[PDB]
């Protein structure tokens, strides 16, 4: 609580890591 | 020369490799010979049996609303050597892994997968050596345990191998509702239009007592679980069989 | 070739103990194998027995957190090795104070550092823990 | 990664009648009897079988009522329509008859009587009786009267034929 | 009959029958049918040290049912 | 050092695999246990990933060629070696230079078999 | 005669148990008979027992040596044979001398495992 008080190359891998894992996914479902 | 006779004790052991497992296929064919008498007389025990249990039930809502413990009694081999059947069996129980998911395996591969695997959901397993003919009473021996794993369990599921042909080993699943589930269900079926094919044998066993539908349900659950590992064993002497020649091929290559 | 049995479970241990990349002296290497062999490490993950010898050479735990009420026995006492070297680390002089770092040592390790190690999930923390025991392979 | 069910791969399913519809004379009990997943008979047209029960016996004839019936130890008899008698001995199970005209017996055990041998059967009476003097408790005792009750069928069943 | 009573279940009490049955059948064809009837199965736990702890939960024998 | 450990862990991966292959070759490798089933995929992978296609054979490949930055060599084989790629498919790897190839590559067979799936399913 | 039958038979049962070993990589200690596995058990025996701890070789082994008589080898492989000690534990005939060494070796190794299992109880 107190914490709150005072306080992109990898990005690309998941992002197409996601993608790759929401189609796999999306083959299996139908 | 010691290099030369190296490769000629490498060769010499392939040698007995071959006649060993040659050996082997030889005892597999015997059991497949016997056991391929079941393909004729099987699939008509089970037909008041579709009728208790079919329920073409969606994959999600089944598991999704679980609030008491779901039993699964994969089906596995004593003796390795079968082929893919336990692989494939122990990806369709990773495929269905829950917070209320007990195992109690068949087979010591099923144990000793299931142990290692999934040792705090594993209970315990059951074993049967293959001597005698695959029989009620193992059956009785699978569901009493079963039901003493998890008495409050609202299902019990039975999943092992159909021998559809000599090459062709598909994965088979006997979903078995407690008896609270079950006769909730069988109350519909035979009140509403819902379930048709269903509502005249429910209100036939509406008539009866309790205790004998109670003894219905066991009777039955038993005899799917029958079909179940007689199936499972077929399923593994074919399977052995096709292994066995890899194998010999293998080896000869060598 | 053909079960935690005492043999198997320090054998593994000793195996992990024998690899290095630089001659290790006398004092310390004596020390960490009669630790392994007396079940001292049982409790230490094969993974982090290196990291265990490190501490044990490079730091002392006791001293760290001010529970050390041995007398002459460190191991920062390098001169040490030459009257292990003459009485046996199984003898009256060595022995009592001897097992008393190595227990204090190990309780002190095993509360300490292998609890936060096993709680780590963290990416990050992960890799930093690859990093630390890797490095203590090629350390001590 | 959806599994199929074991019931898919068995192409004989139970053909029920819906309820409004005609009646039709039928001549023939198309019979299945089973034993521990085996049928000794399949979809046999018969003319009759008579079935012993837990409240008594049936004799079941084409076009029956839909009724469950839970078998006790006992013999089993079909006749059929050219008149031959065909007596099997059963020690427990369940029999499905459907007004369409088909009859699923499935039995745990079911042994032609002529298999059975009364001499044995006899002897086995005599020991258990003395089996249950010497049992212990009172669970082995019902146990015991489990064995005799089937074996006194067994008995009664091959005297009467 | 008296057997519901003292906890049996319907599942031993025809596993008790069918072996019963079975002993009445001819010494000849015993045989055949005996061996769909003689008990074989046991339930382990794989042991702290790697052995088999047997389970007692089920009784195996219809004499110790 | 993120060379030198990654670079050793590979070269463990790849000796025990060669060790496992003599199992499998004989048997088969399906009596291998559930724990050596990973190493095997894992390193079965690492052997495809290590293949590139290089620009001076854009004949014989077929395939234009990569040039692949040491940089990306290290974090590619050390997110590998963790587990992180155990969803993409083995070919994936085999002939593509780093990381982000494999993805692009395993994007393309994912939808080539959602569309083989969708033909399929259609047909019903 | 007994020197010479006791010895012919020790080579037959250590030919057959090698045949046997084979068998068991392939198929597995599970698969072979009863008969086979009584020779599998008393052939490792005998492959223990014959070894035997030197006086000259103690630095080596940190045991003293042993010096067995001629007859009490022959009566000790004669027993061993024809399962006389089919209930010693199998690490009872490792690097030790007669017969009696063997006993003596079996009721040390008893000693400790109860000590073990008294420590596991407390446990
Ligand atoms: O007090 C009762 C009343 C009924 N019942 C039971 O309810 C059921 C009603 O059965 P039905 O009404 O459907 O037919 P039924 O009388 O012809 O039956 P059977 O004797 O031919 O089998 C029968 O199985 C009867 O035994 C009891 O057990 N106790």
């Amino acid at each position: 609580e107190a914490a709150e008080r005072n306080p992109t190359g990898d990005n690309a891998r998941d992002r197409l890591l996601k993608e790759v894992l929401a189609l796999q996914a999306r083959i299996n479902q139908r | 020369s010691g290099k030369l006779r190296l490769y000629k004790e490498k060769l010499e052991g392939y040698n007995r490799f071959y006649s060993i497992v040659k050996t082997i296929k030889m005892v597999t064919l015997a059991k497949y010979r016997a056991a391929q008498g079941r393909i004729r007389t099987r699939d008509f025990s089970l037909r008041y049996t579709e009728l208790a249990f079919s329920k073409p039930q969606a994959s999600r809502d089944a598991v999704v609303a679980a609030k008491n413990a779901l039993v699964y009694i994969p089906i596995t081999t004593n003796r390795g050597s079968c082929g893919a059947l336990n692989s494939n069996i122990v990806r369709c129980i990773d495929s269905v892994v829950s917070s209320k998911m007990v195992l109690m395996p068949v087979g010591k591969r099923g144990i000793d997968s299931f142990s290692k695997l999934y040792p705090d959901e594993f209970r315990y397993g059951i074993i049967n050596d293959m001597k005698e003919s695959m029989h009620f009473g193992y059956a009785t021996f699978v569901i009493e345990n079963a039901y003493e794993v998890s008495k409050d369990a609202d299902r019990y599921q039975v999943i092992f191998n159909r021998f559809v042909s000599a090459g062709v080993q598909r994965n088979a699943v006997y979903n078995i509702p407690s008896y609270e589930k079950w006769k909730e269900d069988l109350a519909d079926a035979a009140s509403s239009d819902n379930q048709k094919n269903r509502y005249l044998f429910a209100n036939a066993l509406q008539n009866e007592e309790e205790q004998l539908i109670r003894d219905f349900f066991d009777f039955h659950a038993a005899l799917a679980v029958l079909n179940a590992v007689g199936e499972n064993e077929l399923s593994e002497q074919a399977a052995r069989l096709v292994a066995v020649e890899g194998q010999l091929t293998n080896i000869s290559s060598l | 070739a053909d079960v935690q049995t005492i043999p198997m479970i320090r054998g593994a241990r000793f195996v992990a103990l024998f690899n290095q990349k630089q001659p290790s002296y006398f004092m310390n290497a004596i020390v960490s194998l009669y630790a392994c062999l007396n079940g001292y490490l049982d409790d230490v993950k094969v993974q982090y027995v290196k990291f265990y010898e490190y501490l044990l050479v490079h730091r002392d735990l006791g001293i760290m957190y001010g529970t050390a009420k041995n007398k002459f026995f460190y191991m920062y006492v390098q001169e040490l090795n030459y009257l292990i070297r003459f009485f046996t680390l199984n003898s009256p002089i060595l022995h009592g104070e001897l097992e008393e770092m190595l227990k204090q040592h190990t309780h002190l390790f095993l509360q300490h550092y292998q609890s936060k190690m096993n709680a780590i999930k963290s990416e990050k923390d992960v890799k930093a823990l690859k990093n630390l025991l890797y490095s203590c392979k090629r350390a001590v | 990664h959806d599994l199929p069910e074991g019931f898919e791969f068995m192409e004989h399913k139970v053909v029920n009648k819906d309820i409004h519809a005609p009646h039709e004379n039928l001549e023939t009990l198309r019979l299945t009897l089973t034993r521990q997943d085996e049928f000794l008979l399949r979809e046999e047209p018969v003319k009759c079988v008579t079935v012993t029960g837990t409240n008594g016996e049936y004799g079941i004839y084409p076009g029956h009522a839909y009724k469950i019936v839970q078998l006790n130890p006992s013999p089993l008899t079909v006749e059929y329509t050219d008149g031959t008698t065909k007596k099997y001995f059963v020690s427990g199970g369940f029999a499905h008859i459907n007004n369409e005209g088909s009859c699923d017996v499935n039995t745990v055990e079911c042994t032609l009587l002529d298999d059975l041998d009364l001499a044995i059967a006899e002897k086995e009476l005599a020991a258990q009786q003395a089996a249950l003097g010497s049992a212990k408790d009172d669970k082995a005792k019902s146990v015991v009267e489990i064995r005799i009750s089937v074996i006194e069928a067994v008995i009664a069943a091959l005297k009467h034929h | 009959s008296s057997w519901r009573d003292h906890g049996i279940s319907y599942l031993k009490y025809l596993n008790v029958c069918t072996e019963t049955l079975h002993s009445t059948v001819k010494e000849s064809r015993r045989a055949k049918y005996e061996r769909w009837s003689k008990p074989c199965y046991t339930a382990q736990r794989p042991d702290g040290a790697g052995g088999q702890e047997t389970i007692d939960k089920v009784p195996i024998h219809t004499k110790d049912y | 050092v993120d060379h030198y450990n990654v670079a050793q862990d590979v070269v463990q991966m790849l000796t025990k695999y060669r060790e496992l292959q003599d199992i499998i070759a004989v048997l088969g490798i399906d009596e291998l246990s559930e724990e050596d089933k990973l190493i095997v995929d894992r390193a079965r992978k690492l052997v495809k990933f290590l293949s590139q296609p290089f620009q001076v054979a854009e004949v014989f490949t077929g395939m234009t060629g990569h040039y692949v930055q040491l940089d990306d060599t290290i974090d590619s084989f050390s997110g590998l070696l963790m587990g992180t790629y155990d969803q993409v498919p083995e070919m994936a790897f085999y002939m593509v230079g780093g990381i982000n190839s494999v993805l692009e590559k395993a994007k393309k067979m994912a939808e080539e078999a959602a569309e083989l799936e969708k033909m399929r399913r259609a047909r019903v």
